[PDB]
């Protein structure tokens, strides 16, 4: 923490700067800095290929003055630049038009003592240390088997920063963070067929990290799994979305329940506040104190305290997604998530991946999943699918150039169960969750 | 122009050109093929407008260099975010380290060469006042509503940059560029009986803010383009359940564009053919594609957002026939995979900043037009879909696998466009599906200015084109 | 990483 506690000293003077500069101008702003350090390396068939030393720095600042807003942002933190960026948010709100919902979040939400959640654990680790890990995912990955013909590389990245938020109401809290991360991508051929795929492990500690050569394992698994796959014909039937995509399915609820989209009517949940959405077993719950956790934050993007909540509880939807400016559109308060969701956990409901392919029987596994295709507005959804298809509760073969296809509302209140295989890699933590059925696009 | 840039990048920040010879030398100590400076600064301005007013404005700067030291496969990169001597060394000395050899110290001497201007050194910024500006939003919002009294809901936004770079590297290049940018954007919401939908249009390029008081067809652009939004949000109300399977397609002119660049463009970016990762590999010579598609790359487009008067490494932007009558004729270069495929550099090296490692990348990719007709086309087929507008899409490229996933489409039945129908994502295997193109239009435009390209976590603005054409085959996602 |  030298390296660190020095940027820390440079960032929490840089927003004290800011917001004197700003506050006989105005009569609220905002400001947030932060500082990322690390190295990002690759390898080649276990050889260094890429170096990257990563330094990057920023400020923003929001400024308000008779409910008019202005922004701006700069990399350079002399103090003159930060003269500069304030007196363009300034000039920009002498133009913009009075906007009542705009504004420093509320005084009784922000977090002045802001919890301490042990985001950072940081690592001395040499570009030669980090190649040699990437090169470890990468052999692992390569000497697995014959029909691995080629590579997209190892790659490993150790980072560490740190972030400070003041606003006019006196908050200045800043917090530092680490994160590690380790892959490997192959490439496999079959019968003029060729298939790509990788794996990883990510955590803020070093210590947390699988090994290389469990990297290597998984992501030569993963791959050779994909080859000489066929095209499904035009059907319908039911769908596994493995716990990799399973976790993005429920993370369009996340846009769906913004306020951003619920006070201009731009979300299919519009009229769900206390509805049952989902099955009533099942409980999304949000963790933002968690120790060490990957999406854990002490205050969000607006400086407001984060809190333990059960967005669905037993189904129902219990709450929006707001942030200050959405709150005050909708005459309630934020709930602290400006800047997205903050750690979401779905329980298992008991049964592992092979007795889920077993209640299924006959269906599709998705484990990947191309476009966008998802209207905020409708539900409808339409994506590109790849993954397996499954006969007499086993796997038959992979399968791939299909497309699902449904909508979010009853594919939500329709789910049969989740898994106990939990990906823990991600934001949201959930298992694979089957869908009786979608229409699936093939030949 | 490379003097104007040197005199903002270089000499405002107490550099000369000795400076760079001595941070080029100190990189070439080090046993290499090529090692880089790049030199940017950059200004964006935004303004927003939402519920009828003038919402939101933000001005955002950034500046910095970048530095690569290159041997055979291997890159080493550090950047700082400030332009000064020290950042250079700093840069230089980390980057560097990717070899432990000691080189010749060889290096070209520094040389500029002239190239075409594709776009003003103007400073879109300054060149219009801040109400005239402002004046387009509001133009936009008035049009929108009076559109139709269904629209309940108006964003539109106004964004611009103005960018300087300058690139030196121990090859002797020497080069400069001075890159504008705008956009406008509009998102409506359109209301009935409880039912809502939106629709969304836009674009621009690298020129002023004029460009959207100009002349379209007989109105003001702006003007256009909100009653475009209006339109493709009531379209969407409208529309029923796509049909699900394979079935024909024909896709309109324009950004259905985003078909070669997922089919096709990627799979052509010469970084995955280098290393044979790209179902492309291997295949120059060999029908990729239709007889009738002949598939270029141009970075030479006077005015266009995914033009290039310099790429990134300095080379100037180039016409690049990459398929030629269905035969793959090459691919996309960056310096360091034209080098180690035995090719040469082709225009589109191409970074997202000083502090990104520059790839091979596209910058206005699009097809050749045909001798069909549009309407031709629309009545050749029995039962399909006609879709003139897409969201965006994506690729695999090594299992050869893409999708694109529409924004405006409807039924053909029996040679006439019926029905709306709603957004479904399309997807085949790029290859086939090129080969399934059995009739071109004679009506090829590019976009409007909207297209955005991300590879490696890099966005990029990219132009993408086509005339009308058909698909034989290809499986769309829809339920009914 | 992924390509669109
Ligand atoms: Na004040
Ligand atoms: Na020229
Ligand atoms: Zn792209």
């Amino acid at each position: 923490i030298s390296q660190v506690e020095a940027q820390r000293k440079i960032l929490e003077e840089a927003v004290s700067t800011a917001l004197e500069l700003a506050s006989g101008k105005s009569d609220g702003a905002e400001v947030a800095v932060s500082k990322t350090t690390g190295i990002s390396v690759s390898t080649r068939y276990g050889e260094v290929e890429n170096v990257e030393f990563n330094s990057d720095g920023a400020l923003g600042i929001t400024v308000y003055h008779q409910n008019r807003k202005g922004s701006a942002s700069s990399t350079d933190l002399s103090p003159q630049a930060i003269a500069r960026t304030v007196q363009a948010a300034l000039d920009i709100a002498r133009y913009t038009s009075p906007d009542p919902c705009a504004g420093v979040a509320d005084k009784e939400l922000l977090a002045f003592d802001a919890p301490d959640l042990d985001l950072f654990h940081p690592a001395e680790v040499s570009p030669d240390e980090a190649i040699e890990l990437a090169a470890r995912a990468e052999q692992a990955a390569l000497q697995a088997d014959k029909r691995i013909t080629n590579t997209e590389g190892g790659s490993f990245n150790s980072h560490y920063g740190v972030k400070v938020f003041g606003n006019s109401h006196g908050m200045l809290q800043g917090y530092c963070s680490t994160r590690h991360s380790l892959s490997s991508c192959v490439i496999a051929e079959e019968n003029g067929d060729m298939e790509r795929d990788y794996a990883y492990t990510i955590g803020r500690a070093m210590s947390d990290l699988q090994t290389p050569e469990w990297v290597g394992a998984d992501c030569a698994r993963r791959t050779l799994s994909r080859l000489s796959p066929r095209k499904l014909s035009t059907m319908k039937a039911p769908v596994i979305f493995a716990n990799e995509v399973a976790t993005g399915l429920f993370g369009h609820l996340v846009g769906a329940i913004a306020g951003g989209s619920v006070y201009r009517k731009s979300t299919f949940l519009l009229d769900s506040l206390g509805k049952q959405i989902l099955p009533d077993w099942l409980t999304i719950e949000e963790h933002p104190h968690l120790l060490k956790g990957l999406a854990s934050t002490p205050f969000d993007s607006e400086g407001v305290r984060t809190e333990r909540r059960d967005i669905i509880k037993d189904g129902i939807l219990t709450q929006w997604l707001l942030t200050s400016y959405s709150a005050r559109k909708l005459g309630l308060k934020s709930t602290g998530h400006a800047g997205g969701i903050h750690n979401w956990r779905i329980a298992g409901q008991g049964l592992s991946f092979e007795q889920m392919l077993k209640e299924m029987g006959t269906g599709l596994v998705v484990t990947e999943l191309m476009g966008q295709g998802v209207s905020a507005i409708t539900g409808d959804y339409s994506r590109g699918a790849a993954g397996f298809w499954v006969e007499n509760g086993e796997i038959q073969y992979p399968v791939s150039e299909i497309t699902i296809a449904g909508n979010l509302k009853d594919m939500w209140r329709n789910i049969v169960t989740v898994g106990n295989d939990i990906e823990t890699r991600s934001n949201i933590q959930c298992g694979s969750v089957l869908l009786p059925e979608m229409k699936i696009a093939g030949q | 122009s490379l003097n104007l840039v040197s005199e903002q990048l270089l000499a405002a920040n107490g550099l000369k050109h000795q400076d760079l010879f001595a941070i080029l030398g100190q990189l070439a100590e080090r046993r290499l093929d090529y090692g880089d400076l790049y030199f940017q600064s950059s200004y964006h301005e935004s303004w927003v407008l939402e519920d009828r007013i003038i919402k939101d404005g933000s001005y955002n700067i950034d500046q910095g260099v970048g530095v690569r030291a290159i041997s055979g496969e291997k890159t080493g990169f550090a950047y700082a975010d400030q332009i000064s001597l020290l950042a250079l060394e700093q840069s230089a000395q980390a980057a560097r380290t990717i070899v432990r050899d000691s080189g010749d110290g060889k290096v070209q001497t520094l040389g500029a060469v002239e190239h075409s201007p594709l776009y003003t050194s103007v400073d879109p910024l300054q060149s219009m006042s801040r109400e005239e500006k402002l004046d387009i939003l509001r133009r936009v919002d008035k049009v929108a509503r009076e559109a139709d009294k269904r629209v309940q809901e108006v964003t539109a936004s106004l964004s611009g940059v103005y960018e300087l770079i300058l690139v030196a590297a121990t090859d002797g290049t020497l080069a400069a560029d001075v890159r504008p940018l705008v956009r406008l954007s509009v998102s409506v919401l359109v209301e009935e009986d409880g039912k809502r939908e939106r629709g969304a249009s836009g674009g621009g390029g690298r020129f002023g803010y004029e460009f959207f008081l100009a002349d379209l067809d007989g109105e003001v652009r702006a003007d256009a383009w909100a009653k475009e939004a209006v339109r493709m949000a009531l379209v969407n109300l409208s529309a029923v359940a796509a049909p699900a399977g394979t079935m024909p397609v024909v896709l309109g002119a324009g950004w259905p564009g985003v078909l070669l660049h997922e089919a096709v463009g990627h799979g052509l970016e010469g970084d995955f053919n280098r290393r044979g990762t790209s179902v492309f590999s291997g295949q120059v010579g060999e029908l990729v594609a239709s007889e009738l598609c002949t598939v270029v790359d141009d970075g030479t487009m006077v005015d266009r957002r995914g033009s290039v008067a310099i790429d990134d490494e300095g080379t100037p932007g180039q016409y690049n026939v990459l398929i030629e009558n269905g035969i793959l004729k090459g691919y996309m270069q960056d310096k360091l995979n034209a080098r180690l495929m035995g090719m040469t550099p082709t225009g589109n090296g191409r970074r997202e900043s000083y502090a990104h490692l520059p790839m091979p990348r596209m910058t206005n990719t699009y097809m050749l037009p045909g001798k069909s007709t549009p309407q031709e086309i629309i009545e050749s087929v029995e039962y399909g879909i006609y879709a003139p507008n897409f969201g965006g899409g994506q690729v695999d490229i090594t299992s050869d696998k893409f999708v694109f996933s529409t924004s405006e489409a409807y039924l053909i039945e029996n040679g006439k466009v019926t029905k709306p129908v709603k957004g479904a994502t399309l997807i085949g295997s790029g290859i086939e599906t090129m080969q399934q193109i059995s009739m071109v239009g004679n009506d090829l435009k590019l976009d409007n200015g909207v297209g955005v390209c991300g590879k490696e976590g890099q966005s990029l603005p990219v132009g993408v084109g086509q005339p009308t054409l058909k698909v034989d085959n290809l499986t769309v996602g829809g339920t009914a | 990483d992924r390509v669109y």
